[PDB]
């Protein structure tokens, strides 16, 4: 009388890398893109 | 010793300390010189409450070992296969790091393992007749001592039950001591006593009437667990009296926070809610025994002598520390009340009633356990009065048949013979209604003595129940003593009392006469 084993609950899909910083650097660059452009006219 | 928390045994620390703990204190360099290797393990056995915890912590402490593990045996069981000994080994992952990393340099550890007793049995030889719970037992078999190496660890166990150890665990590989604990005495009483009120007495919160080396006496059989438990409800309610008295009048508060200091309040702790569960127990007399005891005749004075002879031979005997007794007599004759007087009588300090009302519908098994349990606990004191009540209705007794349970009649017949160990002495009183059938299961020959006691003989003794009773008058009583006045009366106390109350009901003019035609319709000859 021991409780048989289970079947893996299921996979939950979760996936987080590094896009935090990296995108917020890929902004600060298009900004003063956008500010020189500007500035030109 | 009492200098920490714990104090009141030394008897006990002097062997643990030295077979265990000699080779802890002398210098390294002869020890290892000797090459002897350190004691793995030590076991603690005693009745509850007896400060056991307590010894444990202080035992580590002591050492200037880490931290204590608290473990609980019965968490550790669960349903799915194979977490208890994952629990099991959760314990051991640290010690097996730290001996890993630092070599043999290490400190020392320690694990307080609760109620081994229920992880531990002895495993089934039979093919298929294994134990359900031997995978936890081969685990800790296995960890305790297996082909790796530990030298760094200390294992203490506690329990209540040291007989369903399985043996292969208490050889001198592995937890190779043993101690125990038993009640404290008057003198370690007063040490605790002493020990708790040291706050009290230093702060000024203790009077001068209260006096702890006579309050000691009043407790026989007490416990440290309850005598904390007593001073706090002591406190407790010195606290609530205060503020209920002090509100009543406007006087300084300062003259009533110093009369928290009343040894009033010892004694209503005392009597309040402090019920121990090792000692005399005073709310069940009043169920066992409702109007006392009335001299209706002289076999109550006999009876008592009696009783009285066989406490004395049983206090004061040296080769015979086993006494018992033998109570019958017609239904309805009150037997219990008498019994249970004696042993309110006896003046002894533990004294517990078995019934069988407490058992209403219990399978034979668990009054045996019932019956196993009170005898056990009963052992522990240094000395007993048990009664056992009835006895035809423990085994089921019917006429048809006949039919009884035998175990149950086997435990008593075994259990009426154990003597308890060296220097403690213990009393049996059994109450039953059936002599003859006892004698023909051949029990009566197990008993050591027998005592008679008769019912009502003559109408005198009936008017002298009467007049003690005081329900009748004197013109009615007159006319009952020439009605009745013929010696040809039997009837039964309890009888009478039902045959009185019912009278009662009666118009008051149309009394006699029913109460008269009840006595002559019931039984009148034997
Ligand atoms: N001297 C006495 N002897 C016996 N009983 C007495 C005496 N004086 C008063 N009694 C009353 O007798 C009552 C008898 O109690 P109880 O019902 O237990 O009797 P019993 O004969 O042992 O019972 P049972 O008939 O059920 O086997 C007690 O409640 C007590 O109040
Ligand atoms: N000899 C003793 N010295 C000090 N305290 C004690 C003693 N015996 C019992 N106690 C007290 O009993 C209380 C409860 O006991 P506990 O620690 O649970 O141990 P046990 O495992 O025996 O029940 C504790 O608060 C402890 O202080």
């Amino acid at each position: 009388s021991m409780a048989e084993d289970a079947d893996m609950r299921n996979e939950l899909e979760e996936m987080q890398r590094r896009a935090d910083q990296l995108a917020d650097e890929s902004l600060e660059s298009t900004r003063r893109m956008l500010q020189l452009v500007e500035e030109s006219k | 010793f009492e200098k920490m928390g714990i104090g009141g045994l030394d008897k006990e620390f002097s062997d643990i300390f030295r077979r265990a703990f000699a080779s802890r204190v002398f210098p390294p360099e002869i020890v290892e010189q000797m090459g002897c290797k350190h004691v793995k393990g030590i076991l603690l056995y005693g009745p509850p409450g007896c400060g056991k915890t307590l010894l444990a912590r202080q035992i580590g402490k002591m050492l200037n070992a880490r931290e204590p593990k608290v473990v609980n045996g019965p968490e550790i069981l669960n349903k799915y296969v194979g977490e208890s000994e994952a629990n099991i080994r959760k314990l051991f992952a640290d010690a097996e790091e730290e001996q890993r990393r630092l070599g043999a340099n290490s400190g020392l550890h320690i694990i307080i393992f609760d109620e081994i007793d229920a992880i531990c049995k002895q495993r089934g030889s039979m093919a298929g007749s294994t134990g359900v719970h031997d995978t936890v037992v081969n685990q800790l078999l296995s960890k305790i001592d297996g082909v790796e190496q530990l030298n760094n660890i200390l294992v203490i166990g506690m329990t209540n039950r040291p007989d369903l150890i399985d043996e292969a665990l208490l050889r001198p590989g592995r937890l190779e001591v043993k101690m125990e604990i038993g009640l404290p005495d008057e003198k370690g009483r007063l040490q605790i006593l002493h020990i708790h009120t040291a706050r009290m007495r230093g702060h000024q919160l203790l009077s001068a009437d209260v006096d702890i080396k006579e309050l000691a006496v009043e407790t026989k059989n007490f416990s440290g667990a309850e005598l904390e438990g007593l001073v706090r409800a002591a406190q407790s309610t010195a606290m609530n009296r205060h503020i209920k008295a002090s509100t009543k009048v406007e006087v300084d508060m300062e003259k009533a926070e110093s009369l928290q200091v009343t040894r009033g309040d010892f004694l209503a702790s005392l009597e309040n809610d402090i019920k121990p569960a090792f000692g005399t127990n005073q709310e069940d007399y009043a169920s066992y025994i409702m109007n006392g005891i009335i001299k209706w005749g002289d076999p109550v004075t006999r009876v008592l002598d009696d009783g009285e002879l066989l406490v004395q031979q049983t206090k004061n005997s040296d080769r015979t520390p086993l006494v018992s007794v033998l109570l019958e007599g017609p239904p309805h004759s009150g037997k219990t009340a008498l019994a249970a007087k004696i042993a309110e009588e006896s003046n002894f300090p533990f004294i517990k009633i078995c019934s069988p009302d407490k058992m209403i519908g219990f399978s034979e098994t668990a009054k045996c356990q019932a019956m196993k349990k009170i005898f056990d606990d009963a052992y522990k004191s240094q000395l007993s009065c048990v009664v056992v009540d009835d006895i035809e209705r423990l085994l089921d007794y019917v006429p048809i048949g006949p039919r009884f349970s035998n175990l149950v009649l086997q435990a008593l017949l075994v259990l009426l013979k154990k003597a308890p160990p060296q220097g403690r002495k213990l009393l049996i009183i059994g109450t039953t209604s059936r002599k003859d059938v006892l004698q023909e299961m051949e029990m009566l020959n197990a008993f050591s003595t027998t005592i008679h006691v008769p019912n009502i003989a003559t109408g005198e003794q009936l008017l002298e129940a009467l007049e003690l009773l005081g329900n009748f008058k004197d013109k009615e009583r007159t006319t009952i003593a020439q009605q009745v006045k013929g010696k040809k009366v039997w009837i039964g106390i309890k009888k009478l009392l039902m045959l009185i109350e019912m009278s009662l009901q009666m118009d008051p003019e149309y009394r006699v006469r029913k109460f008269l035609a009840l006595l002559r319709e019931e039984g009148a000859s034997p």
